[PDB]
DNA sequence: AAAAAAAAAAAAAAAAAAAAAAAAAA
DNA sequence: TTTTTTTTTTTTTTTTTTTTTTTTTT
C-alpha cells in the first residue's frame, strides 16, 4: 500500500543517484534490440543486473538493513522500480506478435560484503530463516530441467476476446498467497467454450541443485552436511556436479510442518529451502601485463627446466618425473580420423617403486595445481562408481543416470593411488575408458554412450615389498600386460642407500619441517579454522604457482602446433634405433612408441609457445623416453 | 472472474486470407490453383495426406506485396501458434472440397454403408465433421534458400538440439536434430466414438480431445425421453473413427553435449500417414509443434505446476538391386582386372603389410556352398578364421575394418558385455513387464 | 441440494555388504 | 595337504501425499 509505494520511490531515487545501473540497462536493451534487426545473422541477454550492497549501505542505511534482514518486504518493491526504469528507457516500440503477453520482468542480483550472513550448510540454523544469506559449498546432485506454467491464455468463441489466468507457487514468489490448482479454465463467465492457446502463455525453466559442505572444513568425527537450492529462469544449468560454488539467496521455510490434520508426531518438522538470487564460481582471466610477461618468459632458452622444477618445490629430486607431469599438464593435439576414430591426445603415466619414495605426494600436488582433478583409491572404489550409476529423480519421477569419477573428469586428470590393490572386476572398466575413452551404459532401459577424455596418473607397488633386480620385470609387477600397454611412461623408482644422498635429503627434510606461517608465533598451534570468517568481500629462479596456472591455461587454449618433416626424421631414427637393440628394457617396445614420441614432441612444442614441431622437441622426447625405458640418464 | 486482455491478432481476417490463398495461389515456375488440383486428387480416394508449404504462403504474400495491398503475415502467425491453425485449415479444406469427378467405387466401406443408411431414415422420417474426414493435414517448415531470397529470416527450420529447447519455445513450430533410439508399435487412438442405443433414436457421436474420457451411457433422444429405466449405451467400434498413433524418443548427439554433462532426451508423437517414417538408429531432422503434456493422474500433485512435454511431428528429413547400372558396374570391375589382389589390398589401406591375411579375409567375406544332403546330412559353407599373434601388430583395427564391408555383422568383445551367448528367454522390458 | 467422511494413487530396484559353500594350488 | 583362491546368493516392498474424484447423510 503506502509502504510499497514509498519503498518504490526510495529505490527509484537510488537508481538515478548512481548512473552505472542505468547505463547497463541501456547497454542490454540496445544489444537485444539491434540483435533482432540482423536478419542475416551470424544469443539473448537475460534481464538481470548485479548491484553492490556496499553502495546501498552509504546511500540508505534503512533500506540496506531491510534488504539484509527482511528481504521479503524490500526486494519485490525494488524489482517493480527496476522494471519501471527499464520500461521508461525503451523508447523504440516492439509490436511483436506475442511478446506483448510476456513482459519478462527485470530482476536483481547482489554483491559486496555480507558481514555475518556468510555461512556454510552447517552453520545455517532456524535463526537465519527469512534472511538473505550466502552459502559456499560443492555441488553434488542436480535435477532435470522442467518447464513450469505461470500464466495461461484462453480464446473465447462467439465473442473474439481473450482471457488470462495467473498462477503462483510457494517457490515462485517471496510472499505467501492463496494457492492455485493449475487447472485450465474451460467455461467462460457467460458459459462460452474456452480454447487454450499455447504460444501466448508463459513458462519458466525450473531446476533444483544440492550443495554440500567442503569436507576439509568438517569437524572431527562428523560427516559433511548438505542443503537444497532452487534455480529458475536464467540461472538454469550454470552448475554441474563436483563444482565449487557460492550461492546467494533467501533462506525460506515451506509446507505445513506437521501442524495439521495429520497425526501429532515429534519426528515431523518444517522444510527449508533457498531461493537463489546469484551463483558465483569460487578460468582465470588474463590481462595484457600477464600475457606480456608470458610472452617474455617464453623466449628464455631454459624455460622447460624452470617450469618442470617449479613443480612441488618440497620434493627433493625426481626431475624426470616432474618433467613428465608438466608434459601431462600441456596435453597433445587430438586428431579426429575417418571411420569415426580419434587419436588420443592424453599422456598417461604409471609409477612403480619402493615404499616411502614420494609417489603419493606428487598425486596430491597434481590434485591441487591442475584445473580439473579427481582422486581415486584402489580398494575404496567400484566399477559402478567410476563409470555411471542408475538413480531416480525425486522431484519429477523419471529414472536417470548419475556421473562417476571417470566421466566427471572430462578434459581433466584422474589420480589413482594403490592401483595394484584394485579388484579384477573393478580393473576391467578402467581398461575400456583407457582405450575408447567412452563409457557404454545398457542398463534399465538407458542405452547411452558417455564421453570421458581424461589423463591418468597412477602409483603402485611391486608384488613384493621392494623391487628386485634379480627377477624379470613382469614378475615384479602384478598388473596384466593389456593394462600395462596403455601407459605412455612407466617409471620404476628405487631407493638406494648412499651417504651423500642421505646427508642431502635429510638436510632438505629437516629444513622443510622448520617452516613458520606468517602471523604465527613460535609454539602457536596452527588455527586452521578461519574463525567462521569465510570471506571478506563476496564477488636460479622459480615461478609462483598461479603464474604457472596462467601459463598452462594460455598454452592449452592458444597454441596448436603441427608436425614437420625434419622432426619426423629424428623420430623415425630414434624409433628404429630403439627397436633393434639387445638392451633389456623394463617394458617391451612396440609400434605404439612412435605415437608416444609424437605426443611428447607436440607437448614440448606447446611448452615453447610455438606453432610448429622442431628438432629440439624430438630430442627432448627421445631423451625422456630413453630415461623411462632404459634408465641410461 | 477471468480478466480480459487485448491481443493484435484477429482470426476473421486470417480465415479470409486462408480462403483467398487456397483459391488464388498459382505455381509461377498442369495449370490453375496448386492446391485445388491436389484436393480433386484427394476426392478420388487416392491421396491420404495434405501438406502445406510456408514457402508457398510466402509466395502468396509476395504476390500481394507486388499488388501492394496489406497482409496479415500468415507465416509468422503459423510459427508463433500452430495448434489452432490446423483446425482453421481443416475447416477451410472442408468448405472448398471438390466433388468426386470419377470412379465413385462404393464397395464394402462400413462407414460408407452406415452414412448411406443414415440418409434414407433421416430424410424419410450435424454429426461431428471429423468423422467424414480422411485426409491428414501437415505443415512443412520454411526453407533458408527461399528465406534468404526474400530475407524475413527463419526460425521454424533451424536445427536446434534437445538441450537448446527452452520453455519459451512452447506452442511453436520448431525443428530438432538428433538420433532415434526407441520406436513403439502402432496402436489405434479414438477420435469420434459412436454409441448404439437399444433401437432408441440412433447412434450418438462424441469427440475426444484428450488422452482420457468417460462413456456417455445415457440415451437423450426424443424417443428415449420416456421415463422408464431402459438401459445404458453400448459402444460400436465399426461406426467409430480411429487413428494410427506412434511414440518415439530422440536423443542428443554426442558432438553437441558439453563436457561433464549427460545427454537429454525428447518425446515425439506422430499420428496419421506419417507413422512408420522413423526407425531406431536413424539420425534425422524432425519438425513439429512443441506442446505441454498434462502430467495428470498420480504423482501430479507433488509437481503442482510442473509439466511434461512432447513434439507433435509433421515432417521428416533423414540426413542419409538389379538394374543395368549394377549390371555394368561388375563388367567394368572385370575389365579392370587384378580383382583378387586389388580387392585384398584396398581393405584397410592404412595398414601396410599382412597381405595374405587380407586375401583370407576376402574368402571369409564370401561364403562357401551350403548343400543339404538327403537323409539329414548337412555341410557348412561358412568360414572360420582365427588370427593369433603378439600384441601391437594391428590386431584390432583389422577386425573392426572388416565389419564395415558387410552390413550383417556384429563386433562382440570380452566380458564387458554378454552378447555372444545371450540367447535368453527372459526380458524385463519396462514398457509392459512381460518376457520377450 | 447440501455437508462430512474415505479412500485410490503408489512403484522398484539397482548397488553394496556379509557369509558359506564348491574348486583351485606352495 | 592345508593353505590360499573363487562363484554366489538373498538381501529388496510398510510406505504418501494433499488434491481430485466418489458415496453417504443430515
Ligand atoms: N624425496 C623426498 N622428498 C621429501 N619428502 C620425501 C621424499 N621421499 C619421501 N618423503 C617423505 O616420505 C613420507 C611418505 O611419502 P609418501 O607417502 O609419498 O610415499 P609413498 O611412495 O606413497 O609410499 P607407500 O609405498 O608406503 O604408499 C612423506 O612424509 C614424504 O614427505
Ligand atoms: N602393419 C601395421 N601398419 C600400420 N600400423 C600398424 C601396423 N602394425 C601395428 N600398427 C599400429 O598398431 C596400432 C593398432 O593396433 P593396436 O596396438 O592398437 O591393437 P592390437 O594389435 O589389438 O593390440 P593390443 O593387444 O594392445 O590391444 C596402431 O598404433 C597402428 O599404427
Ligand atoms: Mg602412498
Ligand atoms: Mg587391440
Ligand atoms: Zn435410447
Amino acid at each position: 500500500d503506502a509502504v510499497f509505494g514509498d519503498r518504490v520511490r526510495r529505490f527509484q531515487e537510488f537508481l538515478d543517484t548512481f548512473t552505472s545501473y542505468r547505463d547497463s540497462v541501456r547497454s542490454i536493451q540496445v544489444y537485444n534490440s539491434n540483435n533482432a534487426a540482423n536478419y542475416n545473422d551470424d544469443n539473448i541477454l537475460p534481464h538481470r543486473i548485479i548491484i553492490s550492497l556496499d553502495d546501498l549501505r552509504e546511500f540508505d542505511r534503512s533500506f540496506w538493513s531491510g534488504i539484509l534482514v527482511e528481504p521479503a518486504y524490500f526486494i519485490p518493491p525494488a524489482e517493480k522500480a527496476l522494471t519501471d526504469l527499464a520500461d521508461s528507457m525503451d523508447d523504440v516500440p516492439h509490436p511483436n506478435a506475442s511478446a506483448v503477453s510476456s513482459r519478462h520482468p527485470w530482476k536483481l542480483s547482489f554483491k559486496g560484503s555480507f558481514g555475518a550472513h556468510a555461512l556454510s550448510p552447517r552453520t545455517l540454523t532456524a535463526q537465519h530463516l527469512n534472511k538473505l544469506v550466502s552459502v559456499e559449498g560443492i555441488v553434488t546432485k542436480t535435477s532435470l530441467v522442467r518447464p513450469k506454467l505461470i500464466r495461461s491464455v484462453h480464446y473465447a468463441a462467439k465473442t473474439g476476446r481473450f482471457h488470462y489466468r495467473d498462477y503462483t507457487d510457494a517457490t515462485t514468489t517471496l510472499t505467501t498467497r492463496i494457492p492455485t490448482p493449475a487447472i485450465y479454465p474451460t467455461e467462460d463467465t457467460e458459459g462460452n467454450k474456452l480454447t487454450t492457446e499455447y504460444g501466448y502463455s508463459t513458462f519458466i525453466d525450473h531446476q533444483r541443485i544440492t550443495v554440500q559442505e567442503m569436507p576439509e572444513m568438517a569437524p572431527a568425527g562428523q560427516l559433511p552436511r548438505s542443503i537444497d537450492v532452487i534455480l529458475d529462469d536464467d540461472l538454469v544449468d550454470k552448475t554441474k556436479p563436483g563444482d565449487r560454488v557460492n550461492v546467494v539467496g533467501v533462506f525460506k521455510s515451506l509446507g505445513a510442518g506437521g501442524m495439521n490434520q495429520s497425526n501429532s508426531n515429534t519426528l515431523i518438522g518444517f522444510k527449508t529451502l533457498i531461493l537463489g538470487n546469484t551463483v558465483y564460481p569460487l578460468r582465470q582471466m588474463l590481462t595484457d601485463f600477464d600475457i606480456r610477461n608470458i610472452n617474455k618468459l617464453s623466449k628464455k632458452k631454459d624455460i622447460f627446466d624452470i617450469l618442470s622444477q617449479s613443480l612441488a618445490p618440497s620434493i627433493y629430486g625426481h626431475d624426470h618425473i616432474k618433467k613428465a607431469i608438466l608434459l601431462m599438464l600441456m596435453g597433445g593435439v587430438e586428431k579426429n580420423l575417418e571411420n569415426g576414430s580419434h587419436l588420443r591426445g592424453d599422456i598417461n603415466i604409471l609409477m612403480v617403486g619402493d615404499p616411502s619414495t614420494a609417489k603419493s605426494q606428487l598425486l596430491r600436488f597434481v590434485l591441487n595445481t591442475a584445473s580439473l582433478a579427481i582422486a581415486t583409491t584402489g580398494r575404496g572404489s567400484s566399477g559402478v562408481g567410476l563409470t555411471a550409476a542408475v538413480t531416480t529423480d525425486r522431484e519429477t519421477g523419471e529414472r536417470r543416470l548419475e556421473a562417476g569419477a571417470m566421466v566427471l573428469a572430462d578434459r581433466g586428470v584422474v589420480c589413482i593411488d594403490e592401483f595394484d590393490k584394485m579388484t579384477d572386476v573393478d580393473r576391467v572398466a578402467i581398461h575400456e575408458v583407457m582405450e575408447q575413452q567412452t563409457v557404454t551404459i545398457a542398463k534399465a532401459g538407458i542405452h547411452t554412450t558417455l564421453n570421458a577424455r581424461c589423463s591418468v596418473i597412477a602409483a603402485a607397488n611391486p608384488v613384493f615389498g621392494q623391487y628386485d633386480v634379480n627377477r624379470d620385470p613382469h614378475q615384479n609387477i602384478a598388473l596384466p600386460d593389456s593394462l600395462l600397454s596403455r601407459f605412455d611412461l612407466l617409471f620404476v623408482v628405487t631407493d638406494d642407500i648412499n651417504e651423500i644422498r642421505d646427508r642431502s635429503i635429510s638436510e632438505h627434510v629437516l629444513r622443510t619441517h622448520r617452516y613458520l606461517p606468517p602471523g604465527y608465533l613460535e609454539g602457536e598451534p596452527v588455527r586452521e579454522r578461519l574463525n567462521l570468517s569465510l570471506a571478506v568481500g563476496e564477488d636460479p629462479k622459480l615461478v609462483t604457482i598461479p603464474f604457472l596456472r596462467k601459463y598452462v591455461q594460455y598454452a592449452k587454449e592458444r597454441v596448436i602446433p603441427q608436425l614437420t618433416q625434419e622432426a619426423i626424421n629424428v623420430i623415425v631414427k630414434n624409433y628404429t634405433d630403439l627397436r633393434n637393440d639387445d638392451n633389456t628394457k623394463k617394458s617391451p617396445i612396440t609400434a605404439r612408441t612412435l605415437e608416444t614420441l609424437i605426443r611428447l614432441a607436440t607437448a614440448h612444442a606447446k611448452v615453447r609457445l610455438s606453432k610448429t614441431v622442431n628438432k629440439v622437441d624430438a630430442k627432448v622426447a627421445a631423451n625422456l623416453l630413453r630415461f623411462a625405458l632404459l634408465g641410461e640418464d | 472472474a477471468l480478466p480480459s486482455i487485448q491481443l493484435p491478432v484477429d482470426y476473421n481476417n486470417l480465415f479470409n486470407e486462408i480462403t483467398d490463398f487456397l483459391v488464388t495461389f498459382k505455381q509461377d515456375t498442369e495449370k490453375g490453383p496448386k492446391y485445388m488440383a491436389m484436393l480433386q486428387k484427394v476426392a478420388n480416394r487416392e491421396l491420404n495426406s495434405v501438406i502445406i508449404d510456408l514457402d508457398d504462403i510466402l509466395q502468396y504474400q509476395n504476390e500481394k506485396f507486388l499488388q501492394g495491398t496489406q497482409a496479415d503475415d500468415l507465416v509468422s502467425a503459423i510459427q508463433q501458434n500452430a495448434n489452432h491453425f490446423t483446425e482453421l485449415f481443416c475447416r477451410a479444406i472442408d468448405n472448398n472440397m471438390p466433388l468426386p469427378t470419377k470412379e465413385i467405387d462404393y464397395k464394402d466401406d462400413v462407414l460408407d454403408v452406415i452414412l448411406n443408411q443414415r440418409r434414407l431414415r433421416n430424410e424419410r422420417m450435424l454429426f461431428p465433421p471429423n468423422l467424414t474426414r480422411r485426409y491428414f493435414l501437415y505443415f512443412k517448415p520454411l526453407s533458408q534458400n527461399c528465406a534468404r531470397r526474400y530475407r524475413k529470416k527463419a526460425i521454424s527450420s533451424k536445427p536446434l538440439s534437445v538441450r537448446q529447447i527452452k520453455g519459451d519455445f512452447l506452442g511453436q513450430l520448431i525443428t530438432v536434430r538428433g538420433i532415434i533410439t526407441r520406436v513403439s508399435d502402432v496402436k489405434p487412438a479414438v477420435e469420434v466414438i459412436a454409441y448404439t442405443c437399444d433401437q432408441c433414436g440412433y447412434e450418438v457421436f462424441q469427440e475426444v480431445n484428450s488422452r482420457t474420457f468417460t462413456p456417455l451411457s445415457e440415451c437423450t433422444s426424443e424417443e428415449c425421453s420416456q421415463n422408464q429405466t431402459k438401459g445404458q449405451l453400448f459402444m460400436s467400434t465399426r461406426a467409430s473413427k480411429f487413428s494410427a498413433f506412434q511414440e518415439c524418443k530422440i536423443q542428443e548427439l554426442s558432438q553437441q553435449v558439453p563436457v561433464g554433462h549427460i545427454p537429454r532426451s525428447l518425446n515425439i508423437h506422430v499420428n496419421g500417414t506419417l507413422v512408420r517414417s522413423l526407425s531406431p538408429g536413424d539420425i534425422v531432422d524432425v519438425t513439429g509443434i512443441f506442446l505441454p503434456a498434462p502430467y495428470t493422474g498420480f504423482k501430479a500433485l507433488k509437481a503442482g505446476l510442473l509439466t511434461e512435454t512432447y513434439l507433435e511431428a509433421q515432417f521428416v528429413r533423414q540426413h542419409k538391386s538389379l538394374t543395368s547400372d549394377v549390371e555394368e558396374r561388375v563388367m567394368e570391375l572385370i575389365t579392370s582386372g587384378d580383382v583378387y589382389n586389388r580387392l585384398a589390398k584396398s581393405i584397410a589401406p592404412e595398414i601396410y603389410g599382412n597381405l595374405d591375411v587380407k586375401k583370407a579375409l576376402l574368402l571369409l567375406l564370401v561364403g562357401g556352398v551350403d548343400k543339404r544332403v538327403g537323409d539329414g546330412m548337412k555341410i557348412r559353407g561358412d568360414i572360420n578364421v582365427c588370427l593369433m599373434g603378439d600384441p601391437g601388430v594391428a590386431k584390432s583395427q583389422l577386425l573392426k575394418a572388416i565389419c564395415k564391408i558387410s552390413p550383417r555383422g556384429v563386433y562382440t568383445t570380452g566380458k564387458g558385455s554378454s552378447g555372444v551367448g545371450l540367447t535368453a528367454a527372459v526380458m524385463k522390458d519396462p514398457v509392459t513387464d512381460e518376457m520377450i
